[PDB]
């Protein structure tokens, strides 16, 4: 049915219909207007009335002017042939390629998976990297805290890990931009093309991207994580994978409904949040987890305000978390990369009960060692000697050369499994190779590396 | 004698007194941060009741 | 505070006030950290106006900094440079005081009228180390730099 | 048609539908929506009726018919909910069929006034040495469980549902006791992994869990601990005992601030409602112990707060402090240094417990209270070095691990261990290890002893006498 | 007549009457109810409509539902047959013992005492707790304010009180809960069977117990404090009899106020409260009084929201008292009990000229020199006590020893102490204080002073340890 | 009545603290909405009319006078907050008092470098 | 009109603050909700939409630019404010100055520890 604007202030916007009302939710196309304007139906008024959030520009509106009812929420199209694309929050492409050629479309708004339908299997993610991979495993279904601002490699981390999930399980990504800066969109598209994990040519891309821009209105921001997640959810429900989602800042996500809460004239609550911050979040993140189809598995790049963790913002996400990412800046200046700091990140599946007891004891003994070299710092006897270059070796054995800096380095990048990085640091925390030099750990994939990188350089 | 204890206890006193201002910090900044939202809280608060 | 925070631009020069600073019975209680001016500008008052008022915002910043420091962990532990600076300075504060004609009712003081080659010449001197053997109280409530000599002679008997 | 029984909804969209009609309503009475939805009837007005949506307000449309059910708000009992996964209105979601209670109950009423009750005098045992020598726990007590997020506070609770199992594998009523966890704001995962964790130690089959979980609309997490509690009331009135955990109150009170400022109500602190104290007093009240005119029952409660950076005196932990009848404090830098349970000995306080618990523990950790209060503050000369030497040892008795809650009498024989000196000689780093390996020694040899001390619930001249034997030949008899 | 009701809002429900409007104050009669269900006016709205408050309940509440007028406020039972009795906010036997058949009624509302009735008498009340009655002592017909944050010792405080005060009294006593745990309330009412201070056989109870708790509506929690006055204003006037007056806990009636303003539709005031706090709370608390025709030595809890004395609630109460006790979690985190604060703690008896010099200078040395250690906690944090001069170092030595001997053994908290409870003569407490100010006890150790009676025990506390 | 009939009156309010809080109410109720914590917009105004009233009249008019003295209550010792500011921005002096001095033994507790008299010693006799 | 053709512009937006400032006016007298400081839920909106227009341009759309300098007035130092925040996040980097850094002698006063640019290296000369 057709209804007709009878409001329009700012980006929100006032639609009376003569039959029945769209319910709560639903997407609404503005007629006669250049581009696609769609408004999300956000309450009933009454009187026939409904009060919507607009995903654009609300400039040249006109009371009167024909409001078309979709009969569903948003839509977005998914399959394979996301992949490689960019999209908006609406479905649109905004690439400059044409029409993303799906067989099916999908609601951006649908429920967390039911109670019965939860996985208690508590499984490793093995991303092939040897300082999350050991230190702090991302988990199966799980959200992972990204920390750490710019020049720390954050992009190439993101990067190499579709590259290795793609390669080791056979899993793709997706990549929600909430609150994407257009410049900073355009560089991240071009670097995935020339690290090859979008693929222009053929159909081998392996992230989806789905972008958020700056300058778009609150409803816009607050929703393209929903279109990112509504991605993910056809790779794991229709093709039972195990799916990577980045979702880059999840804070953008908390501030764009505190706009759009302001926006519908919702009292604010504490530090000036939405009333509701914890039920936003909820709803959003309970959509990621392990089920009996498959799993997502989400990385988020946390922004801290003011640098207080007691903040609303980011203590309502923290109940969400499951790990952490610390990218540092002094793990960079050090020469070590990818620059994350083995004592920072943490895991909550690094449990000798879910990880292996092999896994725990080894992990231990590289975070004991690693705090202990840093006591010595301070300051050594035999025992201490020992511990001192046994750490000192450890330190290069986390750094690795990654596959999508190859060609910019021309070192040859290296995907680490599993056992091979456990066996590694245990062969070092015995003192097995305390009998071979230093520097020889550095920038190494599996460990027979650094023995033939001593058998080389002697 | 005098200088041995007389270093040793100032490298004791001032290890102890390194750690109590480290504890203070973390105490101020809590103090701090609970502060600088009940600001905005209240701010809002006299915004919302003024405008109702 | 929005009132006097949207004030500050209609200004070419601001005389900021100080609580802090009258608690002490510094008057004027006028923040010499916090008061600015448009002509404050070589190029506007001269090289010399300009390289006095800036080394007596810097030593007074630099002071401003230690107080804080010192007052926990002691004078003592100041190098001959810093406890050098801290007397300046605290000579400099209290140069800045000055008996006011209109004020004499609160001071018990007779109102001075300083010259403008009279206050670059003082809080020069000052600064170049030349009183560091007067003391503190010498330089409070007085006019031009040669009362504070005079008060100096005046406090040993 | 029928403006008595029926209404039909003339706005929606923050929460609260309003509603015309339904002229027959009671003020607290669910209502049913066209769309299968729940409601409560809240606000009564001349011209229209004021719901609060026990779902997603997208299922509701102006113009819906919304049907009188004649009932105020309430859930069903009973024993039918043993074993079952329910959300907060009661509804099975574990998909394993109906549930057959035939009782309901309401869920907002008022705890029983001052006559109907009787002093706590019956332990509720933990399993956890901690808190059942030091901070006991009685049936009818409200005890706060309260920390910064990952303290271990659900595993208190966790293992206390556990412990039961010996009580509830028996055939005295009396000594049993049925749980309820009732789970608010958390994710979906966590509470599956939960009920796989109670289903693995036979834990379930004396278990309700009703769960409101992160992306359950707010009035369904506000609704949560009040059904649960019915359902714990059902037994405290039954002349039976239940246990009632609420994972977790901050959440629910986060929830119940969302309704409130969309309901355009004042707020103050942190935007709280000024009725967010009450909302915790109401429920918790309801936590009693009966006298035996009422059938003797008793429905305990461990609420659970999430604190900021220790930050107890802030208002919602505040509140809940001035409710319940004492808390256990777990702390981030206990639980960093490796201390678990990560219990503050010195923060936590049982107002009412003393009275509930066994002689036999009041006896040996009335004297452990005595020397690590002594300890607190020396923490050589010889006078503080006995001091030092025997809070360290305890401090060890009191590290416990996960998923193996005890038996008060071997709770009784390790701490009796530490007390009476024949740790001393040990050294602190091999307490743990000692323990244990003194603890299957008891077990496996002298189960007449541990079996006499559980039957008395004290220990006699008889009783210490040999047990002073067993320690004696078996710290000679341990070596490395 | 009759009214119907028009609207229902948790607490408050609109009443709209065809003829006859009620005053405000009345209490009407919800008609149908299985228990007595009261609205009390508070507004006429207009239109014939009134606003009103419920003392219960009003869950099952229809629209339509008629509304009787009493023809008067809330009365209740008062006199002789109170005592021993359990009642309710509207006067209701709530111990299962039938009927409280006095000869008498009165109104819950009654206008406070007038200035002319004021007694000017101020005569200490020793109460054997060292720190009140060496700081800020107590008086005779006085009104006490007990100030603390959740868990810090108010109701542990009041009940050493009732130990301490009431069997050396000689008259009646009223205990008002407001608002707090009805397990305390039946420990109370149990432990008073226990005593004989409330006998159910004979008609010599000397207590009178009235109580809306933690589970009741706010309406009800509101004016629960009032019952609890009124049943105090007979035993003063029309006794003309010394009574002791306990209420647990009189901020629970201001917040009980704020969940009603909300309730009511007022624009809300600081911190979320009514606007009507102060003026509501003088209403009431001017009731609670010693006047010329008889005494009330009132004693009164005071909840501390999030420990903040500057919340509007605690601010507003200090000004009521004559003594106030305020007590500090940091203080008792550091073990001492009672969590007294000396320095924040104040009695207008403090006097030289009432107390006597000894009494005041003792008093006053005792605080100078712990404000002496307060102003030193900057430095101390940082680099300990070691860093001070010597004569800081003594004046932390002294006042140290001295906030130890504050610290005292209560007989109602044995269980949480381990220790005997000690009772101690204002003599021996001012003669304890003098000698350690004098610096009579610098060579005893510290922990000696911790949880003694007189200074003796502490000297034979050290002679043990050394 | 004393300042406009060549008298001297002295005028204590105790306190304007509390009539500044029965003032918020009636004009909360008259529903005149709320300023800073929740205060009436013109809460200034009501303690200048009333304060202003204090002068010192010429011998035209008597030569009588009014002195007042108002009493202001702060919480925590925050000379600097909103409704202390107002009424010192007022009066023509303020005596600040503190707990710190008070228990120290600075009894009057008067700190004197926050204390301020805008008369000063034309206030005084020759000899103070 | 520069960007589009071919050549480069530099704007200077001073101040942000202002702007931000006058469309609060606006706002509420348009009875706009308020929000953190009263300002409206799309005051994010008003600068992200302006300060995106910067934009270098590839070859093929004439290889122009514009390069935007918005200023931003804190108060008392606090980056943290709502107006400083939105900025922050929206541009590329920030140029902190500071007060005792002033007095201090440090002139131009940057934070260098705490300023940033994201661009970074790729915007410099060998030589630099
Ligand atoms: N006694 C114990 N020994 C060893 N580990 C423990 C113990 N208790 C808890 N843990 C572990 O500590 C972690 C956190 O415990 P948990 O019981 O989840 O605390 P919590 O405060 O409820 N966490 P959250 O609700 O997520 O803020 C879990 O991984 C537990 O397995
Ligand atoms: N005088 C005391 N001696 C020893 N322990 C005390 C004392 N006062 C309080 N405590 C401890 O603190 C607990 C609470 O005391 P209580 O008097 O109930 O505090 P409260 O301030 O009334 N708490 P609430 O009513 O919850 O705000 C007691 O159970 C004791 O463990
Ligand atoms: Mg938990
Ligand atoms: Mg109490």
């Amino acid at each position: 049915t057709t209804g007709r604007i009878v409001a329009v202030i700012g980006a929100v916007v006032d639609v009376q219909f003569d039959e029945g009302l769209p319910p709560i939710l639903n997407a609404l196309e503005v007629q006669g207007r250049e581009t696609r304007l769609v408004l999300e139906v956000a309450q009933h008024l009454g009187e026939s009335t409904v009060r919507t959030i607009a995903m654009d520009g609300t400039e040249g509106l006109v009371r009167g002017q024909k409001v078309l009812d979709s009969g569903a929420p948003i839509r977005i199209p998914v399959g394979p042939e996301t992949l490689g694309r960019i999209m908006n929050v609406i479905g649109e492409p905004i690439d400059e390629r044409g029409p993303i050629k799906t067989k099916q479309f999908a609601a951006i708004h649908a429920e967390a998976p039911e109670f019965v339908e939860m996985s208690v299997e508590q499984e490793i993610l093995v991303t092939g990297i040897k300082v999350v991979d050991l230190l702090a495993p991302y988990a199966k279904g799980g959200k992972i805290g990204l920390f750490g601002g710019a020049g720390v490699g954050k992009t190439v981390l993101i990067m190499e890990l579709i590259n290795n999930v793609a390669k080791a399980h056979g899993g793709y990504s997706v990549f929600a931009g909430v609150g994407e800066r257009t410049r900073e969109g355009n560089d991240l598209y071009h670097e995935m093309i020339e690290s090859g994990v979008i693929n222009l040519k053929d159909a081998t891309s392996k992230v989806a991207l789905v972008y958020g821009q700056m300058n778009e209105p609150p409803g816009a921001r607050a929703r393209v994580a929903l279109t990112g997640l509504t991605v993910a959810e056809y790779f794991r429900d229709q093709e039972g994978q195990d799916v990577l989602l980045f979702i880059d800042n999840i804070f953008r996500f908390t501030q764009a409904g505190s706009e759009v809460s302001a926006l519908l004239g919702r009292i604010p609550s504490a530090v000036g949040y939405q009333p509701t911050l914890a039920t936003d979040m909820g709803t959003m993140q309970e959509r990621i987890t392990t089920t009996k189809k498959g799993s997502i598995t989400s990385v988020q790049a946390i922004y801290v305000p003011a640098d207080d963790l007691t903040d609303p913002a980011p203590a309502t996400t923290f109940a969400h978390l499951d790990a952490t990412t610390v990218l540092s800046r002094a793990i960079a200046e050090l020469g070590i990369y990818p620059a994350v700091d083995p004592l920072d990140s943490t895991s909550r599946i690094m449990d000798p009960n879910i990880v292996g007891s092999e896994h725990y004891d080894v992990a231990r003994g590289v975070q004991k060692i690693l705090q202990d070299y840093k006591s010595l710092q301070d300051i050594l006897s035999e025992e201490d000697k020992l511990t001192v270059s046994r750490a000192r070796k450890i330190q290069r054995f986390l750094s690795q050369p990654f596959q999508v800096a190859e060609v910019f380095t021309g070192h040859l990048g290296k995907l680490v499994p599993l056992k091979e990085t456990i066996k590694g640091f245990q062969q070092i925390l015995a003192g097995e190779y305390d009998h071979l030099p230093e520097q020889a750990f550095y920038m190494v994939g599996p460990i027979e590396e650094a023995v033939a990188k001593a058998d080389k350089l002697a | 004698e005098s200088t041995t204890s007389e270093q040793s206890a100032r490298m004791t006193a001032m290890d102890n007194a390194s750690k109590n201002a480290s504890e203070m910090i973390d105490k101020l900044t809590l103090t701090f941060n609970r502060t600088r939202q009940a600001v905005i809280t209240k701010e809002l608060i006299e915004i919302i009741s003024g405008a109702a | 505070d929005p009132a006097p925070a949207t004030t500050f631009a209609h200004l070419d020069a601001t005389t900021v006030l100080s609580r802090a600073i009258a608690e002490l019975g510094i008057y004027p209680a006028v923040d010499p950290l916090d008061s600015t001016s448009r002509i404050m500008d070589p190029n506007i008052v001269g090289s010399e106006h300009y390289d006095v008022a800036r080394g007596v915002q810097k030593i007074l910043q630099d002071y401003k900094s230690l107080q804080d420091i010192i007052a926990i962990l002691g004078m003592d532990e100041l190098s001959e440079e810093d406890k050098l600076t801290v007397s300046r300075a605290r000579k400099i504060q209290r140069f800045l005081s000055q008996p006011f004609q209109v004020a004499e009712v609160f001071t018990g003081h007779l109102g001075k009228l300083v010259p403008l080659k009279e206050t670059i010449k003082g809080f020069q001197q000052i600064l170049a180390g030349e009183y560091d053997h007067l003391p503190e109280q010498a330089f409070y409530m007085v006019g031009p730099i040669e009362e504070a000599v005079a008060k100096a002679d005046k406090l040993a008997e | 048609v029928d403006l008595e029984e029926t209404g039909r909804v003339l706005s929606i969209g923050d929460g609260i539908a309003r509603v015309h009609g339904l002229r027959n309503v009671q003020a607290e009475e669910m209502v049913e929506f066209s769309s299968g939805l729940k409601g409560m009837s809240l606000n009564l007005e001349p011209d229209n009726v004021g719901v609060v949506v026990f779902g997603n307000d997208k299922l509701i449309k102006e113009g819906d018919i919304v049907k009188r059910t004649g009932a105020i708000v309430d859930v069903p009992v009973g024993e039918e909910l043993l074993g079952r996964v329910v959300d907060a209105l009661g509804n099975a979601i574990d998909g394993k069929g109906p549930i057959g209670s035939k009782a309901r109950r309401r869920v907002g009423l008022k705890a029983p006034g001052i006559i109907p009750r009787i002093s706590v005098r019956e332990p509720m045992q933990t399993g956890i040495k901690a808190v059942d020598s030091l901070v006991p726990i009685g049936r009818g007590q409200r005890e706060l469980i309260i920390g910064d997020r990952q303290t271990g506070k659900t595993s208190i609770a966790i293992d206390t549902i556990i412990n039961q199992k010996r009580f509830n594998d028996g055939t005295d009523e009396k000594k049993k006791l049925y749980c309820i966890y009732v789970a608010i704001g958390q994710k979906r995962s966590t509470v599956a992994q939960l009920v796989k964790r109670l289903t693995d130690a036979d834990a379930m089959k004396y278990t309700i869990v009703v769960s409101a979980t992160a992306s359950d609309a707010a009035p369904l997490q506000y609704l949560a601990p009040y059904s649960g509690c019915s359902m714990g009331e059902y037994f405290r009135d039954n002349g039976k005992h239940a246990l009632i955990i609420y994972d977790d109150l901050s959440k629910q009170a986060v929830a119940y601030r969302q309704m409130s400022l969309l309901l355009r109500r004042p707020p103050g602190r942190e935007a709280y409602p000024g009725d967010v104290f009450y909302l915790h007093s109401r429920l918790l009240e309801r936590a009693a112990k009966m006298n035996d005119a009422f059938g003797g029952g008793s429905l305990t409660a461990l609420p659970v707060i999430e604190t900021q950076a220790g930050d107890v005196s802030a208002y919602i932990p505040t509140n809940v402090i001035s409710i319940t009848d004492g808390q256990i404090f777990l702390e981030t830098e206990l639980f960093y240094k490796g201390i678990r349970p990560a219990i503050n000995v010195g923060l936590s306080v049982s107002r009412v417990g003393s009275a509930a618990q066994t002689r036999a523990m009041k006896q040996v950790a009335g004297t452990m209270k005595l020397e690590l209060a002594q300890y607190r503050e020396v923490a050589l000369d010889a006078a503080t070095q006995q001091l030092l030497s025997r809070g360290v040892r305890l401090t060890e008795l009191l590290k416990q691990g996960q998923y193996s809650p005890m038996a008060i009498e071997e709770q009784v024989a390790v701490i009796y261990a530490g007390v009476r000196g024949y740790l001393d000689k040990l050294e602190p780093s091999k307490i743990t290890k000692f323990e244990n390996a003194f603890l299957s020694h008891v077990i496996s040899q002298h189960q007449a002893l541990l079996g006499k001390i559980r039957t008395d619930g004290k220990i006699s001249e008889e009783s210490d006498a040999k047990l002073k034997e067993i320690v004696t030949n078996f710290l000679a008899g341990f070596e490395a």
